[PDB]
Order: structure tokens, then C-alpha cells, then sequence
RNA sequence: GGAAUACUGCCAGCUGGGACUGAGGACUGCGACGUAAGUCAAGGAUGCUGGCAUAAUGGUUAUAUGCCGCCCGUCUUGAAA
RNA sequence: AAGCUCGUAUCAGUUUUAUGAAAAUGAAGAGCUUUUAGUGGGCCAUUUUUGGUAAGC
RNA sequence: GCCCUGAGGAUGGCGCUCAAGCGUGUUACCUAUACUCUACCGUCAGGGUUGAUAUGAUGCCCUGACGAGUAGGCAGG
């Protein structure tokens, strides 16, 4: 299920772009949710903030 | 190496305002995340709006029409150095335009010390015909049958010692 | 590749002939230098005389002959380019010194074996044309080097008789060619050629 | 035995590595001429003619062309060539690991090994000069590169 | 080969063609030292025992045939 | 008969260091013939074996051998990184070392 | 009018070359193949081969050499000194 | 360091929000008596300054 | 934009000029006690253990992290 509802939400969202691409009208692409953070300095020197 | 995207922003509409004037310009970066940074400066710049009540409608990247045909393209750009902000006006003959933008920024950091940081592309456009061409050095090749050899090349040499004494003759 | 390696130093670069010399040394290759005074130097004659003098000027107070050594032979000359590329003082440095000989002009027996050259050295190859160069022997022959007049008389002789030598071989390979075109055709000669001989 | 383990000893867990045939290359088939790299035959080209169940190549000189009897190469001490002669023609069933068990020459080795070289020497022989390649060694010159050269 | 300036793909097949360049190209030493190289390259352990001893053949022919 | 040559001569630079440090369990080798990483890595995994000779004969010959394998390639020069069961003198430096065909997968 | 290629990202796609590690110690569990019996790469390596008692190999001294390392303790001054 | 009550809602060198008092992230190692060694040297450096003229100070 | 003037020693030396100098962009490679995986010593925390253990329950084991440091404190030798 989990893998047919994410086949899903990616055939949809190319689908919008492409009628919004021949509509001639700006696609309102969905705001991003999820981020993922990686340290790249050291525990050394940083501020306290 | 370089990249033609487009960019629009129509800050955030409101109330009273739908659909406000929606500008747009051509942006030249190596990647998304650039070509966005630099519409958000040039928009800071230029216009009066910034980040904190803008959106980015949507990013596209631009494909040269010809990538086969040679062009002699004009520039117009105004770049930021030591001195005072000055605008500035060059001719490139290249095939691409992605090409010819390369190879003005590499002129600009070779000759004016102006790297990608102080930078604006203002227009590309393309010189039709000839006689339209205001630089010696391009209409140097837009002479009728041009010939020229490559005197004393640099042949390279895959090990130390060569028992043959080569000659650069081409 | 050769136990022993030859390098005509005519028409070469000083430092990059002298770092390509010292790499191989340290590598374990045993490297003969020849026709030093033959050596160039980029720039103008005279910044490469002026750069002498700076370098001879500095002659310690108390000890001048325990201090520095100034010497005037294009090889002397070569050779101290070369040694401090070389990490001296070492007993490993010191080896790899031992396997490197300078010598002006073609001394024997190396007038009779085979010389190569570095492509990476070369001043036809590296510098820019039309600019300034200097020579090795001319910059020797200005700061006290007196054995110019001799090195090129000679030298002359050397490639006397060895034009000689060269005609001898040439006419030696005439014939050698007339005995290949000869035995061209024949069905050795073209299972050769078949197989890519 | 009868005799119960007079001292305290940890039995081993039960392992899981079955014990699957060798997967030799591809270039490695049967009738293929092999070029020996270290030993006492070092450097002299033989033939390969069977694959022995303890991952060991039986190959045979033929022994009446260049010496080298019945013997067990190891495969990864060897170099394919791209050459090949008939084998069909030989029989080397009769081989196998108890085959050369050692528990002067043995009598049976011998009559195989001529044997053998009776079988083989007709499929030397149908390609010219491929006797007298067999019986040269193989070494390198100055200016060869194994990374390049083809086998 | 004449070619007009900035010929399209097509053209410049055409004139390829017409001028027969290749021809002319393996004529040359240049290409046939190319392919003497590649065929050098591919040669097999059996095929250099077989060019030993062909061009040993050559030599005592060539001896033979030199001096006389 | 002329020549009986089964190996691939090459050259010991030095160990694996870094401007001040030096791991001498790592050795550097030369092998003629390899200008890139490329060519080099067919030489991976081969057997590398010093050969000099001893004043003193212990098993009956005047020859010592020490033995070693090719790990990784190093630069871009076609230096490949070679470890032995013993480290090497140091005094080796720009000595021939034996690189042999086995174990062989062509 | 029509496909192909370049670029991006995915493959619970396939398959070679090289290096180190073999840790646990009779089964208890998660899993796969198989109608079943049984098998398996599934909570850590097994089988075979070659060297050996005037052994294999290992240990100490200096020299042979790739690199590094300021002379020790207390006390001044925020430190070195 | 020992004791008691305990794991929480005891909190934050954080952020938003609110008023001009409600959430996000993390930690449940948090709360209250007794005493028990040592600790009141300062340097470097941004901003204020104490104000200014060759400068410092 | 670069160059010259414009006021016992060292880009470290060797040295270099389509640089081995200067500015920019892309790949190729070296390493620290830095980071990923694994072998081992110890500290902490949790857990298993007896109609008795195929080794002194002050025993025998499983799990995760941690390990700089002057005076001082505690603990084991």
C-alpha cells in the first residue's frame, strides 16, 4: 500500500506540473516538510549559542 | 560549467493586489540553489523586494535553441570592483550562449579582477548580421576565407626521456 | 629501462632539467649529464649575471674558503642547481649524488653511445617564442670561466668523424633497405605484413 | 572414542559454510593452452585438459613435447590463453584427487602419461607450428606491459 | 577537402563522401602506422611465436641475400 | 634462453609519509611500464619479492628473499601501495624490486 | 514528421579486479528455497593442500638507514622566558 | 560525600508565541537539610569609552 | 587589470617565466589522535543467573555509551 500511494503521489505531482505547464498557468508546488541536518564543523571553538 | 535558468517572483500576493507584476529575468548559475540566490539579490537590488515577502513562482532552465551554430553574441553587464559601479558592454563569438556567459566571466576575472560575486548580466542577445559587430577583435573572424596556421606546438610528452628530439613543426 | 641514462643537456632548462635529474636520482636511475655549457637559463643575459653576483657577494668574514664556493664551470654550476634539490647532508642524499656525472661537452666514452633528451626541459619546448634566454657557457665564460675557447675546439672535433660516422651508417642502411624491398613480397614477408610486421 | 573428555573443552557452534563447487573464470576451459607462472615448470607452456574436485587443474605438457607429465596447477597460478586445441579426443575420466596420492616412477603413471600424449599429439599436430609453440618457453622482453599485452 | 563554411550535418556527409578523404587517409602512412600499432596491440602469444619465427626466416634470407 | 624473466621489474620509492611523519608499514613501488591508476590496478594483489644478496648462506644459497603483496594504487603517477610481511631496510630506496604475474586472473 | 542521445534521480537491477577483519563457541530467534522430506549467503569460518626435529620460527647488542624528538627539577609573570 | 522525598512536568547559554501569561526541540541524571578540599592570577582581542592630536595614551 | 619609478639575507632553499608568478572554474591524488566499520583494557547504566551453576552469586555472562586535564577527592593494586 505504502509503495502504490507513493507511485501515486509522484505520477500526480508530474501530472499537475504538466497541465499547469500546457494550462499556461504557475504550478503551486507543495511547501517542503522535511529536512534533514548534518553537522559539519567540529565541538570545538563554536559559541555558546 | 555554467547554466541558463528562468526565474519569476510576484512577492507573496495579498489582498487588493492579485497577481502583481510578476517579475522575470533570465539567471545564469551552476545549480537551482544559486540561480534562486541570485534572483533574490538582483531583486533586493534592483527592486524593492526581498525575501521576507517573496516566493519563487517557479525555476526552469533554458535550452540554447542552435547548441551547433555559431553565434556572435552581445552582452551588456554592469559589475561591481574597487572603484565605483560601472556598466559595461562586450561581444563574444561563441556557439552557445551558456558558452558565451562562461567565457565573459572567465574574461572578467582574468582582465577586471570581477568574479561571479559582483557580477550582472543584464542581456545576451545575438548580432544577426556583419557590420554590426563594434569590435576588431571579433570582426577578425568574420573575414572571407580565413586561413592560419598553429606555429610551435606544445606536443606532450608521456615519458621523460624521448630519444628523438622532437620538433614542434604542425 | 637503461642501466645507464645520457642526457644531452644542449638546449635544456637549468632548473627543470636539474629537478628531472635529481627525481631520478633519488628514484635509483644513474644519469649522465653532457654538453653543460650548452645549458640556457631563461631571461635576459644580464639579470642571470646580475643573480651571480648576489649569490658570490655573501663570502663569510672570519672564513671565506670554509664559507661559500664560487665556481665558475658550467658542470660545477649545474651541479650545485641540482644539489639543492637533493636533500644533502644525508647519507640517502649522498648516494643518489654518486650516481650523477656532469661533464662539458661529450668526453668518451659517452661520445660513442647514445644521448636522449627531456621534453619537459627543453627551452624550444617550455618557453615562450621570441622572448629572452640566456646560455650557460656565455654567463660561465663572463664570471671567470676560461675553458670556453677549448670546450668548442674540441667539441668541433667531436662531430668531425662522426659526420663520417653517419655517412657509414647511412650507406650501411641503403644497402639494408635494398635487401628488405628485395625480400619484399615473398609469402614470409607477407604472413609479416598480415601479422601486423 | 570410548574415552570421555578428561578435560572441560568448549564444543563449537554449529557453522553454516557449505562447502560450493569452485566458480572458475570463464577463460579457463577445457583444451586450452596454460602458461605455467611459478614452480619447478615455471615459465613452460601446457595444456589444460579436466577440472580436478579438489580446485586444482589437471594439465598435461603433452610430456613427449616439452617434458611436463599429468600435474595439479592451481588455477589462480595461471594465464589463459586465448588458444585452444581439441581434448574431445583424450580421456582424462580416469583421473582424480586419489590419483596422485603418494600414500623410482610409477609404471601406471607412465602408461598413462604416454598414453595421454598419444591421444594429444594428433590435435598438436592438426595446427601448424603449434608443437613448436608448445615446446618454447615463455618469458618477457624489454618493452612488454602484461597490462596491456593479449593472452 | 573544399567545404562551404558552416555546412549542417548532411552537407558535410555529402562532401565526405564526395571527396573520398578516407581513401586517401589510409593510403597514407599515418594511418597505416596507426593500424600497425592496433594490430600490434592485439596480437596473441601464439601470433608473436608465430612473428618470431617468420622474422627469423626474413633475417637468414636477408643475410643470405646480403654480401652477394 | 635469452631471457627468463617472469616478473615485472620495478622501483621502491619510499614509505607511505606525510611532510614529518613516515608509516614505514606501508611501502611505495614504482612498477615500469604503469603511468596511471588505471594500468596499475591490474597489478593489484600481485606478489612483490626483494631479492638481494647475504654475506652469510643459511639454506645453502647466497639469496634473501622478502615477500609482499600490491594493496591500493597511490597517486596519479601509477605508484601503487604495497605492504610485506617485513617492512623493507629503508635503505632500499630506488632499489629493483620483482613484481610477478600471480596470482594471476587474466 | 519522427525517434535517438546528453544531464538529473531510481533500481528491494546484473556481474568482475584489490585490501583488512574470522570476533562468538552443542539448538533455542528473526528469515529464504522447497507440495513434502529436507536445504540455505538466515543472531561472527568452514574444507583441502605445501614447510618441520642437525626444524619451522622466535628473542638481545651495535652498527646499516626512511622520519621525529630543545636539558632535568623548583619558582617568577596571564606565558615562554 | 551520606539522607529523604523520587522522575518527572524538574528544566534550557535555544526558537516561536503571548502580555506590552501557549507551544517546538532535548533531557526523565530533578527537588530539600549537614559539611568538604581547592578557588579572590591575568593575557590576547571586538564594542563602549575618557577625551582627543602627527601619533600614541 | 598587470609592469617600472613612486624609497649576516632569505616566497625556506633548490629554484621558475604560454610559470613552478597572478585571478577564476572543473576534475585527479596525500594525510591528524578528525570521521565510518571491527579486535581488546577499564568506568558507568541496565539486565540474566538457585528445587543450584559442566569455576570463589565478592562467582559466570548479555546489552549501550564513554575514556584530555593541573591542585583536590574517591577507588583498586
Amino acid at each position: 500500500a505504502y509503495q502504490k500511494e507513493y507511485e501515486t503521489a509522484e505520477r500526480n505531482i508530474i501530472q499537475a506540473k504538466r497541465d499547469a505547464k500546457a494550462a499556461g498557468s504557475y504550478y503551486v508546488e507543495a511547501q517542503h516538510k522535511l529536512v534533514f541536518v548534518v553537522r559539519i564543523k567540529g565541538i570545538n571553538k563554536i559559541p555558546p549559542k | 560549467h555554467f547554466k541558463e535558468y528562468q526565474v519569476i517572483g510576484r512577492r507573496l500576493p495579498t489582498e487588493s493586489v492579485p497577481e502583481p507584476k510578476l517579475f522575470r529575468m533570465r539567471i545564469f548559475a551552476s545549480n537551482e540553489v544559486i540561480a534562486k540566490s541570485r534572483y533574490w539579490y538582483f531583486l533586493q537590488k534592483l527592486h524593492k523586494v526581498k525575501k521576507a515577502s517573496g516566493e519563487i513562482v517557479s525555476i526552469n532552465q533554458i535550452n540554447e535553441a542552435h547548441p551547433t551554430k555559431v553565434k556572435n553574441f552581445g552582452v551588456w553587464v554592469r559589475y561591481d570592483s574597487r572603484s565605483g559601479t560601472h556598466n559595461m558592454y562586450k561581444e563574444i563569438r561563441d556557439v552557445s550562449r551558456v558558452a558565451a556567459v562562461e567565457t565573459l566571466y572567465q574574461d572578467m576575472a582574468a582582465r577586471h579582477r570581477a568574479r561571479f560575486r559582483s557580477i550582472h548580466i543584464l542581456k545576451v542577445a545575438e548580432i544577426e548580421k556583419t557590420a554590426d559587430v563594434k569590435r576588431q577583435y571579433v570582426k577578425q573572424f568574420l573575414t572571407k576565407d580565413l586561413k592560419f596556421p598553429l606555429p610551435h606546438r606544445v606536443q606532450k610528452s608521456t615519458k621523460t626521456f624521448s630519444y628523438k628530439r622532437p620538433s614542434t613543426f604542425y | 629501462v637503461e642501466p645507464v641514462v645520457v642526457i644531452d643537456g644542449k638546449g635544456h632548462l637549468v632548473g627543470r632539467l636539474a629537478s628531472v635529474v635529481a627525481k631520478q636520482l633519488l628514484n635509483g636511475q644513474k644519469i649522465v649529464v653532457v654538453r653543460a655549457e650548452e645549458l640556457n637559463i631563461s631571461g635576459e643575459f644580464f639579470r642571470n649575471k646580475l643573480k651571480y653576483h648576489d649569490f658570490l657577494r655573501k663570502a663569510t668574514a672570519f672564513n671565506k674558503t670554509r664559507g661559500p664556493f664560487h665556481f665558475r664551470a658550467p658542470s660545477r654550476i649545474f651541479y650545485k642547481a641540482l644539489r639543492g634539490m637533493v636533500s644533502h647532508k644525508t647519507a640517502r642524499g649522498k648516494a643518489a649524488l654518486e650516481r650523477l656525472k656532469v661533464f662539458e661537452g661529450i668526453p668518451p666514452p659517452y661520445d660513442k653511445k647514445k644521448r636522449v633528451v627531456v621534453p619537459q626541459a627543453l627551452r624550444v619546448l617550455r618557453l615562450k617564442p621570441g622572448r629572452k634566454y640566456t646560455t650557460l657557457g656565455k654567463l660561465s665564460t663572463s664570471v671567470g670561466w676560461k675553458y670556453e675557447d677549448v670546450v668548442a675546439k674540441l667539441e668541433a672535433k667531436r662531430k668531425v668523424s662522426s659526420a663520417e660516422y653517419y655517412a657509414k651508417k647511412r650507406a650501411f642502411t641503403k644497402k639494408v633497405a635494398s635487401a628488405n624491398a628485395t625480400a619484399a613480397e615473398s609469402d614470409v614477408a607477407k604472413q609479416l605484413a598480415a601479422l601486423g610486421y | 572414542p570410548k574415552w570421555y573428555p578428561s578435560e572441560d573443552v568448549a564444543a563449537l557452534k554449529k557453522t553454516r559454510k557449505a562447502a560450493r563447487p569452485q566458480k572458475l573464470r570463464a577463460s579457463l576451459v577445457p583444451g586450452t593452452v596454460l602458461i605455467l607462472l611459478a614452480g619447478r615448470f615455471r615459465g613452460k607452456r601446457v595444456v589444460y585438459l579436466k577440472h580436478l574436485e579438489d580446485n586444482t587443474l589437471l594439465i598435461s605438457g603433452p610430456f613427449k613435447v616439452n617434458g611436463v607429465p599429468l600435474r595439479r596447477v592451481n588455477a589462480r597460478y595461471v594465464i589463459a590463453t586465448s588458444t585452444k586445441v581439441s581434448v574431445e579426443g583424450v580421456n582424462v575420466e580416469k583421473f582424480n584427487v586419489e590419483y596422485f596420492a603418494k600414500e623410482e616412477i610409477k609404471a601406471e603413471r607412465v602408461e598413462d602419461q604416454k598414453v595421454v600424449d598419444k591421444a594429444l599429439i594428433a590435435e598438436i599436430k592438426k595446427t601448424p607450428l603449434l608443437k613448436q609453440y608448445l615446446s618454447a618457453s615463455f618469458s618477457l622482453k624489454n618493452g612488454d606491459k602484461p597490462h596491456m599485452l593479449k593472452f | 577537402f573544399a567545404l562551404p563554411r558552416g555546412a549542417r550535418t548532411a552537407t558535410v556527409s555529402k562532401k565526405w563522401a564526395a571527396a573520398a578523404v578516407c581513401e586517401k587517409w589510409a593510403a597514407s602512412s599515418w594511418a597505416k602506422k596507426i593500424a600497425q600499432r592496433e594490430r600490434r596491440a592485439a596480437l596473441t602469444d601464439f601470433e608473436r611465436f608465430q612473428v618470431m619465427v617468420l622474422r627469423k626466416q626474413k633475417r637468414y634470407t636477408v643475410k643470405k641475400a646480403l654480401a652477394k | 634462453a635469452e631471457s627468463h624473466r617472469l616478473y615485472v621489474k620495478g622501483k621502491h620509492l619510499s614509505y607511505q609519509r606525510s611532510k614529518r611523519v613516515n608509516n614505514p608499514n606501508v611501502s611505495l613501488i614504482k612498477i615500469e611500464g604503469v603511468a596511471t591508476p588505471q594500468d596499475a590496478q591490474f597489478y593489484l594483489g600481485k606478489r612483490i619479492a626483494y631479492v638481494y644478496r647475504a654475506s652469510k648462506e643459511v639454506r645453502g644459497s647466497k639469496i634473501r628473499v622478502m615477500w609482499g603483496k600490491v594493496t591500493r594504487t597511490h597517486g596519479n603517477s601509477g605508484v601503487v601501495r604495497a605492504t610485506f610481511r617485513n617492512n623493507l631496510p629503508a635503505k632500499t630506496f630506488g632499489a629493483s624490486v620483482r613484481i610477478f604475474l600471480y596470482p594471476s586472473n587474466i
